[PDB]
């Protein structure tokens, strides 16, 4: 597992 | 990320592969067709 | 009167002339000036080398060097002082770090060996101004002398509240006779008009008092001639073991009384019967805590 | 920068002297260099 | 960067909004700045051609770089005056595309003329202004018409100067950053997009929006006018006077070799050897110190002339000349300052040819309180007030009051020639002492002009030695009202002539 | 950092701090900052430190001024910190008032 | 975000020369 | 990077002198070593 | 002027800041009666010089900078305070010699 | 020299240079002890005595 | 703090033979520092009378923590017949101290017009001198250096 | 005369020779802090035309040098233009350091 910061792409 | 693996007696003789993170792709999406080869990274959009 | 040469550092350049004389029949055999400096100024020492390497010699020699714990000091030692005339000399002290409220400097001339001849005077350059009067630095500075309160929100519960706590051992309604304004420490002699309560300092009515303030509070207590004042304070604040006088400390109130004329306004009526309920509360009823 | 103990070994039959190196690494700036050094070794003749 | 030099041409096109999406006020800003852009463009009396394109869902051309008037400043001021807000009400849309293919079809049609391989369509160079809030909604992407702009000037890596474009949004309406950065050309050292809220900001911007680096004739007048700039880029004409590793009094550069000064600070010296004119310097903050191989002092000067008859001081014909023994190289920090009665005083005020400076002398000093600014000593520029016509009277009038240093009546006519100027009065700054010689200058059309320097007055503001920047300010009550004065450069024409005859080609 | 000898209560007094650069062709950005003391209020409060950005001209030296009133007697520090920018230099002086 | 982010509390980026 | 260095020279006459500044990073490059020209070339082609 | 009479000439010059004239302040000089007249007679002509230099060339509305000179002095002074010597420590080698 | 005994100061170069005058230096050691040589005449006599 | 100013002596000698002392001296002098160092010195070691190219004097410059000092250096020479310095007014210049070292020369001409003689070996053994007065750009900074 | 220079904290990118247009490669571009103080920096490359970044363009990677060290950030990017493109990588630290 690996946390993104203000990357995740999918919005709502 | 990338990983490389050289051959110890003759370093000019590698071999360099692309991974990616344990659930998205090895290569940066790109649409591409003949000569134009348009980029396509960023967002995808939402059914409003 | 020109500025002449003056050091890069220096901000302005005075002259200090002493003039000294000596009462006997005979001239002192050797005497010493001792002069403190104010903050921030040094004397120009090449005038000192002329007055004492030269061939008119007015002064024996200079030294700059003490233990001066309190403010710099330099000593002179002079030969003699002469009775028949005043003896006099001057030189230049510059200033390098400039100050507002400057405390003033003495000058001390004694005769070494008989140490009883000895005469001090003091000397200040000629309301008072100051050089940081802001949003907060005008409050630092002003906060003592006076109390949290900004005396224009006053509320009768909040005065009641603060006028006699334990701490509190005394509250007064005076009038000012005069305004004595001096250099370092301001002196209010304050007319007693009626005494609420009582505390370690016993007083009647018509008798005067003396209050000393620190002159930075000058301008914060902003005091006037012939005009009634309010004022409580701590138990300690008596500084007379005779003069029984009394300073302005940081627990110490002070309400501007209005004029029994001037109390039909309509900017004084709102505080005249305010006070006058919280005064009549205090004569009577008391302290309820 | 390879530099060897001696510049020579005594190949005299009575004795072989021993074979030792320094390997120094150094920025062109000045600074040493962090890392792995993997070092091989083998005969050469003047041929090549 | 907007290039200015003496070899080539500068092909301008400045296009503005005109669609729904910009008020009538906002196009009132737009107008209003392109004619401030026009107006100091030409001040540098280049070869400059300006074409006006205001444009909306259709182009429509204003004025022509291909017609003949382009050349011509009040031409395309009022060309840009009669443009109008309505005159696109059927097409409300903002069409970028359209703006920059009427552009194209402009630079085309140039092309076409006067052949491409001629040297003199390769020396052109462009720079097209845009001032829109960047919204365009229709026409196409601009990213097409700007490389078509690009391939039509091959504009590759080596040429990347030729091509400047710029999008600037002036006034309250929003503005797309991104969009104005994207329509803006890409540099690497230099900012082509900006957001603005008014025209005095655009001024400053469009002041640093250039740069008179590479030009190094010798034109007076000309400096910088930003306010971010150092004291003597604004000021490139200041010269100062150091007789002896002391800084005593200033000048004014007139010509390559020549400087200006008041005659009474040499006073007492006349081995010019040791006396060094420091001159501003590109590299140096201190400047270059120059050699003076002759000074010329006004035979008319004395002192003490009048002595006897109770004129303790007397300061008729106060000027010098200074011939400094090598060449200023002209560059950024030191240019000449305009002298009227001359032609290039004529030629910067856009005057006919056939003037007299009887009519420089009404045109420069008009008003009852003309503007004017003289160089302090740390070098910041102050505000002073010439008074001429009747308001002179009563300026006279306050020196018979100082009846301490002469003390006879001293009227108008004895003490205050007709050569000496008013100043110091109510909202007036005074010089300190160490300002004699600095020019008294005054700004029109954007170039400085001379008309006097400092001689006297009546009282040193400089005398409490706080600093060199610290000045006292005269108390109301002080019985001597400040009232200075300069010597008039008019009045002394023939005194010029005659010693700079050859230097200028006075009228 | 330049302090006079002994400063008498109740005075205000300008202590400044003379900043020095020595590069040839060079200008420092030095971000100089007084630390708040409770003796003396300065222009630093409690809630927010006092920071001022300033830039050193090429062989040249550029004065902070500070206003401190002392309330207090005895000895106690002046301190001012200052960080250069982009040159790693983080020297700050303290020295004793009286 | 497993550690802490220290986001436009940085450097204005104008002030860091550009090497080329 | 970008600091102005102040660089003396001094003969004993009028000289034209020839400068070059010259990266250190191409001598690791460079497979095998090239000297320059030192004073030891001179002599050599004086002598020659 | 004879070398012993240099010095008793040159202080006769300097003005001291108490503003006196030299008849008075001959009576300060524990010399010899030619020391005296020599004082007198060096401070009497530097007055009047120096009184002339500024009635001629001292305007009190010029705006020109008084002019400047340069001192150019004698007996100059070379230094004599140097920072103090450190590192008065003694040393035994011990290690074993290679 | 193993076992030796150094002692150590440091000056500040400023006064150093103005010492010309006398210095600490093995050739000045070396030339005090040349002053007490026995024979004084360089390399040659009269006779063989 | 109060001490004989002048040249101090150190006296060693053994016990054994008092006849033989060893001595070392150096001096007290007062406190003086300047605000800058200044050496004054000429590129020759002396001057001779036929020289054409006169007299070049090197005057260097340099702050007490290293730096260099870039400013304006006034220098005059002058005679010394003795004792008595018949100072020359024609040779007095003005030099710009840059990277922290200067140069003037006195010509032969000026030297040989001074003392009004017309002939050249009379000046031999009337010793020079050169004082100069180095101003820092700045501020007001003066220092004085003599040769 | 050898005459080196030095920074103590810097950005070192090395590109290759030459890239085929369309093939993805990677920048490592590598943080060097020889300060003595351990900091934390934000890096991130500046978006160009022709250059089809990861994740848009203008995000930014934040990295922690430790005292004395060295740390890389990898940068994949597919050049997508014509002839040629200037990329730029900028650092920026924080106000404590
Ligand atoms: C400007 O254009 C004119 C007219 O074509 C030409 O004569 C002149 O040389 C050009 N250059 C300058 C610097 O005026
Ligand atoms: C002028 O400089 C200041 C900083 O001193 C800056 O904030 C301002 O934007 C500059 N003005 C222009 C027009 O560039
Ligand atoms: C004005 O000054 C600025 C700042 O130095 C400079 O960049 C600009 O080119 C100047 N503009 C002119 C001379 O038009
Ligand atoms: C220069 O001096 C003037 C004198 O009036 C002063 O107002 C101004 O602030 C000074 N400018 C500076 C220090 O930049
Ligand atoms: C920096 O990081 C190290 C671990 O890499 C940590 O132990 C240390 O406390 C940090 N701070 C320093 C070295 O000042």
């Amino acid at each position: 597992h690996v946390e993104y910061t203000m990357e995740a792409n999918e919005d709502y | 990320a990338s990983a490389t693996l050289y051959d110890y007696y003759n370093p000019e003789r590698r071999c360099s592969v692309f991974y990616g993170a344990p659930s998205k792709s090895r290569l940066l999406a790109t649409l591409c067709s003949a000569e134009v080869c348009q980029c396509a990274e960023g967002k995808c959009p939402r059914q409003r | 009167p020109e500025t002449e040469k003056r050091p890069q550092d220096a901000k302005n350049t005075m002259i200090l002339e002493i003039c000294t004389r000596y009462r006997g029949d005979q001239d002192a055999t050797m005497s010493i000036l001792d002069i403190s400096m104010m903050t921030g100024f040094a004397p120009d020492t090449d005038d000192l080398k002329q007055l004492a390497n030269g061939v008119d010699r007015y002064i024996s020699k200079y030294e700059l060097d003490k233990a001066f714990s309190d403010r710099n000091t330099l000593i002179i030692y002079l030969d003699k002082v002469s009775h028949s005339e005043d003896d006099c000399l001057a030189f230049k002290v510059h200033q390098y770090f400039n100050v507002e409220l400057i405390q003033p400097g003495a000058v001390k001339v004694y005769a070494y060996y008989n140490l009883e001849e000895s005469c001090t005077r003091f000397y200040h350059p000629e309301g008072k101004l100051n050089k940081l009067c802001r949003d907060e630095l005008c409050r630092c500075a002003e906060e003592n002398c006076f109390i949290q309160k900004s005396d224009d929100k006053v509320t009768l519960e909040e005065r009641l509240d603060k006028a006699c706590e334990p701490g509190v051992d005394y509250v007064y309604k005076t009038r000012l006779v005069k305004v004595q304004l001096s250099n370092d420490f301001d002196e209010y002699i304050m007319a007693i008009e009626q005494t609420i309560k009582s505390g370690s300092d016993e007083v009647q009515v018509g008798q005067q008092r003396t209050f000393i303030s620190p002159i930075k509070c000058r301008e914060a207590l902003k005091l006037e001639e012939k005009k009634h004042y309010l004022m409580w304070g701590l138990s300690s604040d008596f500084w007379g073991e005779p003069n029984l006088s009394y300073i302005i400390g940081k627990d110490t109130w002070v309400e501007h009384w209005p004029e029994e004329d001037e109390c039909q306004d309509e900017e004084n009526q709102k505080q005249c019967q305010d006070l006058g309920a919280f005064t009549e509360s205090m004569v009577v009823f008391g302290c309820p805590n | 920068k390879i530099t060897p103990g001696k510049p020579y070994i005594l190949t005299v039959p009575g004795h072989l002297d021993e074979m030792q190196l320094d390997i120094q690494a150094r920025y062109i700036y000045g600074k040493p260099v962090q890392g792995v050094a993997y070092v091989r070794f083998g005969l050469l003749d003047e041929d090549g | 960067k907007i290039q200015i030099q003496r070899s080539g041409h500068l092909n301008l096109y400045l296009l503005l909004d005109c669609s729904q999406s910009v008020s009538e006020n906002d196009f009132l800003i737009f107008k209003e700045s392109a004619s401030l852009m026009v107006d100091r463009i030409f001040s540098f009396e280049i070869n400059v051609s300006v074409a006006i394109i205001t444009f909306a869902s259709e182009p429509k051309v204003l004025m022509s770089v291909l017609n003949d008037n382009s050349r011509d400043m009040t031409e395309v001021i009022s060309s840009l005056e009669n443009a109008n807000y309505k005159d696109h009400e059927n097409g409300t849309g903002t069409n970028t595309y359209a703006a920059l293919n009427s552009v194209y079809l402009m630079m085309n049609n140039q092309m076409r003329l006067l052949g491409m391989e001629t040297m003199a369509w390769q020396e052109i160079r462009h720079a097209i202004i845009l001032l829109t809030d960047g919204k365009s909604n229709m026409g196409g992407s601009p990213k097409t018409a700007v490389d078509h702009i690009r391939e039509i000037l091959n504009i590759n890596q080596k040429r990347n100067d030729y091509l400047d474009i710029y999008a600037i949004g002036v006034g309250k309406l929003d503005v797309d950053w991104r969009e104005l950065n994207e329509l803006g050309s890409k540099k690497d050292g230099e900012r082509h997009a900006f957001i603005l809220q008014d025209t005095k900001a655009l001024h400053q911007v469009f002041e640093h929006m250039l740069d008179v680096s590479k030009l190094t004739d010798t034109i007076c007048g000309v400096g910088n006018m930003s306010a971010n700039a150092s004291d003597q880029e604004r000021t490139p004409w200041h010269v100062t006077i150091k007789p002896k590793s002391q800084e005593t009094c200033r000048g004014a550069l007139i010509s390559d070799q020549w400087v200006l000064t008041a005659a009474h600070c040499f006073r007492d010296g006349n081995d010019h050897s040791l006396w060094r004119v420091n001159v501003g310097d590109p590299k140096s903050q201190w400047g270059k110190e120059f050699l003076i191989e002759k000074a010329v002092i006004s035979p008319g000067f004395d002192v003490f002339a009048k002595k006897n008859q109770g004129i303790l001081e007397f300061y008729g014909d106060d000027i010098a000349l200074l011939k400094l023994a090598q060449k200023v190289k002209m560059s950024t920090h030191a240019r000449p300052i305009c002298l009227p009665c001359t032609m290039e005083a004529n030629l910067a005020l856009r005057r006919p040819q056939g003037s007299t400076c009887r009519d420089h002398e009404n045109e420069l000093l008009n008003k009852q309180s003309v503007p004017a600014h003289f160089v302090a000593l740390n070098g910041s520029k102050l505000n002073i007030n010439l008074k001429m016509g009747v308001e002179w009277t009563s300026c006279a009038e306050v020196v018979s009051q100082e009846k301490t240093m002469f003390p006879n009546l001293t009227d108008v006519r004895e003490v205050v020639t007709d050569q000496f100027l008013c100043s110091g009065t109510q909202e007036d700054e005074s010089p300190c002492k160490g300002e004699a010689g600095g020019a008294v200058f005054l700004e029109r059309r954007f170039r400085f002009f001379q008309v006097g320097l400092v001689s006297w007055g009546l009282y040193n503001p400089c005398l409490g030695s706080a600093d060199k920047n610290s000045r006292k300010r005269a108390p109301r009550s002080k019985v001597p009202p400040p009232r200075d004065f300069h010597i008039n450069l008019f009045r002394m024409q023939p005194w010029l002539r005659q010693h700079l005859g050859d230097v200028l080609n006075f009228l | 950092l330049r302090l006079p000898y002994s400063v008498v209560r109740n005075e205000q007094v300008e202590i400044r701090a003379v900043l020095y650069n020595y590069r040839q062709n060079q200008e420092l950005k030095v971000r100089v900052e007084l630390l708040h003391n409770p003796a003396f209020c300065s222009l630093a409060t409690t809630k927010r430190r006092h920071q001022q950005t300033v830039t050193i001209p090429p062989k040249s030296s550029l004065s902070v001024p500070y206003v401190i009133v002392p309330l207090k007697t005895g000895l106690q520090e002046v301190e001012v910190k200052a960080a250069v920018y982009h040159h790693f230099i983080s020297d700050g002086v303290r020295k004793s008032l009286k | 975000a497993l550690e802490i982010l220290q986001e436009e509390d940085l450097i204005d980026e104008d002030d860091i020369p550009v090497r080329s | 990077n970008g600091e102005s260095v102040k660089l003396h020279l001094e003969t004993d006459s009028l000289a034209l002198v020839a400068l070059g500044a010259l990266d250190t990073a191409l001598y690791a490059a460079g497979s095998k070593s090239h000297k320059p020209l030192n004073m030891g070339k001179v002599f050599e082609a004086m002598n020659s | 002027y004879p070398k012993e009479l240099r010095k008793c000439c040159e202080d006769g010059m300097r003005e001291n800041p108490m503003r006196f004239s030299c008849q008075r302040r001959t009576r300060f000089i524990s010399l010899g009666e030619a020391c005296k007249k020599v004082f007198l007679d060096c401070c009497n002509y530097i007055t009047e010089l120096r009184r002339q230099h500024a009635r001629a060339s001292h305007l009190g509305l010029a705006r020109s900078n008084l002019d400047e000179d340069i001192i150019a002095e004698e007996n100059i002074v070379s230094r004599s305070e140097f920072p103090e010597s450190w590192l008065w420590n003694v040393e035994d080698l011990k290690e074993p010699p290679k | 020299d193993h076992g030796a005994r150094v002692v150590l100061v440091a000056v500040d170069k400023g006064v150093f240079v103005l010492n010309k005058k006398n210095k600490l230096t093995q050739s000045k050691i070396w030339d005090v002890v040349e002053k007490a040589d026995i024979g004084c005449t360089p390399g040659s006599g009269k006779d063989y005595a | 703090e109060l001490v004989n100013m002048g040249q101090w002596k150190i006296r060693a000698y053994y016990e054994n033979s008092p006849q033989q002392v060893f001595s070392t001296e150096f001096e007290v002098k007062e406190y003086v520092l300047p605000s800058f160092e200044v050496i004054v010195e000429p590129t020759e070691k002396f001057y001779y009378i036929y020289n054409e190219k006169g007299l070049e004097v090197t005057i260097t410059a340099r702050f007490l923590y290293g730096k260099k000092v870039e400013g304006t250096a006034f220098v005059i020479f002058g005679i010394q017949d003795g004792e008595q310095r018949i100072s020359l007014p024609e040779s007095l210049k003005r030099i710009p101290i840059e990277d922290g070292s200067g140069e003037v020369v006195l010509s032969r001409k000026v030297l040989l017009d001074g003392v009004q003689n017309l002939r050249a070996e009379d000046l031999v053994g009337k010793s020079l001198y050169v004082s100069a007065t180095v101003i820092l750009h700045s501020g007001s900074d003066m220092v004085q250096a003599e040769r | 005369v050898q005459l080196r220079v030095f920074r103590e904290f810097h950005l070192h990118l090395r590109l290759p020779m030459s890239v085929r247009r369309f093939e993805q490669l990677e920048l490592r571009p590598v943080l060097y802090n020889y300060l003595d103080k351990n900091l934390t920096v934000s890096v991130h490359v500046s978006p160009v035309e022709g250059l089809c970044l990861a994740g848009g363009g203008g995000l930014a990677q934040q990295v922690l040098v430790p005292a004395g060290s060295a740390r890389p950030v990898a940068f994949s990017v597919v050049p997508t233009a014509a002839a040629a493109v200037s990329l730029k990588v900028v650092a920026r630290g924080s106000f404590e350091f």
